[PDB]
């Protein structure tokens, strides 16, 4: 069973911007 | 495990304060992206948008990577929905919640195109027309459902939205569901006070419309007037709907019900079957369907996913689920997450990926 994977803001591949 | 589903990822990606300790933010909605090319079904889509807290994420189900994230300080996102526009296809992601604003994201290009101040109260849910890809329904705590035309984006990716219809509700709308066989003519909505049908034809001249038919599911006074918090078509004719505190999901015939109507504004539905679901009195466990596989899906207060293959049932007492997918208690910070609730469960059309959202800042992704 996979563990819970934390994805922080620096782990996101791209941030959507205004 | 008759459906042969296996847990693939448990993603903690809507954390408050970017904290690995957040195992509490409620995740509210999810939606698989359409195909990236016109003419493709998108049935095996492996890209899912989720929202919760201040964030919308777009996730690859296969790898578990968060491809895109949109964060708005002070927002609480309650609903996401995609629409495929022709500009070449642009897959637009609409997101909304507490602030009453619809935020239209061009995900691939990486930015929020436009914002519609649709309501002065929170948007509970959003739903696009399956046939008119610029038509967007917003359902709000102001007890309105508004039908918008978001229009075509100008050269600079800006949208000019207009209002086509206002549907007035006697209680707060929770769940939207266009009628499968005539999705630009009639709209179903599950509301705090039950399930209704509204005439959304634009060739009728009234612009503010009350419910055309309020439906009745039970002659029990214990359930009369109670919420309908899950609502979806299993196939072109059969609706699956539920409330809380009844241990039951109703399967009913759109066509037989509508044929019986006449001019009655309150109408008992023609029930085809009843499914056993969890007995919890807790509200806001929504259901969904996978029509190609004849499935109803509904999470519960223990974090299970109830799965019903209703094919044989609808070809020929409360019917049991085909499978109950128990919460597998994945480890976070080294400890099992022993308890959670799954309020939303959504699969792609081919049923190769299933997403179950929790009240624990966990996106569950299962593969078949």
């Amino acid at each position: 069973v996979p563990s819970v994977q934390f994805v922080g803001d620096d782990d996101v591949l791209s941030h959507i911007l205004d | 495990n008759a459906l042969h589903l296996e847990p693939l990822h448990f993603l903690q990606c809507h954390s408050r304060n970017n904290s690995p300790k957040d195992l509490e933010t409620q995740l509210w909605a999810c939606a698989f992206e359409p195909a990236r090319e016109e003419g493709h079904s998108g049935a095996t889509s492996q890209t899912v948008a989720t929202c919760g807290g201040e964030a919308v994420c777009v996730i690859d189900c296969q790898t578990g990577l968060v491809l895109h994230k949109y964060k708005v300080p002070g927002e609480e996102f309650f609903s996401v929905a995609w629409t495929a526009l022709t500009v070449k296809r642009w897959n637009m992601l609409a997101a909304a919640g507490l602030r009453g604003m619809v935020r239209l994201l061009h995900v691939r290009a990486g930015f929020c195109c436009s914002v519609i101040r649709a309501h002065k109260k929170a948007i509970a849910t959003l739903c696009f027309s399956p046939t008119h890809e610029t038509h967007l329904f917003t359902a709000s705590y102001d007890k309105r459902i508004i039908l918008w035309d978001i229009g075509v984006p100008n050269h600079d990716y800006k949208f000019q939205a207009s209002q086509l219809l206002t549907l007035n509700c006697s209680s707060v709308p929770l769940r939207l569901c266009p009628v499968a066989t005539c999705p630009d003519s009639f709209l179903l909505a599950g509301c705090e006070g039950g399930c209704g049908c509204w005439d959304v034809r634009l060739d009728q001249p009234q612009k503010q419309r009350v419910c055309e038919v309020n439906f009745v599911f039970s002659g029990d006074s214990e359930v009369s007037g109670q919420r309908v918090d899950g609502l979806a078509f299993v196939n072109e004719d059969v609706v699956a709907s539920k409330g809380s505190g009844q241990g039951t999901i109703y399967l009913w015939s759109w066509s037989q019900t509508w044929a019986s109507r006449g001019s009655q504004s309150v109408l008992p539905v023609v029930i085809l079957a009843q499914l056993q679901w969890s007995p919890t009195s807790l509200a806001y466990f929504s259901l969904s369907t996978c029509p190609d596989k004849n499935l109803v899906l509904c999470g519960d207060e223990e974090g299970s996913v109830w799965i019903y293959d209703v094919e044989h049932l609808l070809k020929q007492t409360l019917q049991p689920p085909t499978q109950i997918l128990k919460w597998p208690q994945p480890v976070a910070l080294g400890q099992p997450v022993t308890k959670t609730m799954v309020n939303t469960v959504v699969a792609n059309a081919a049923f190769t990926y299933l997403t179950a959202l929790t009240d624990s800042n966990i996106v569950s992704i299962w593969r078949r």
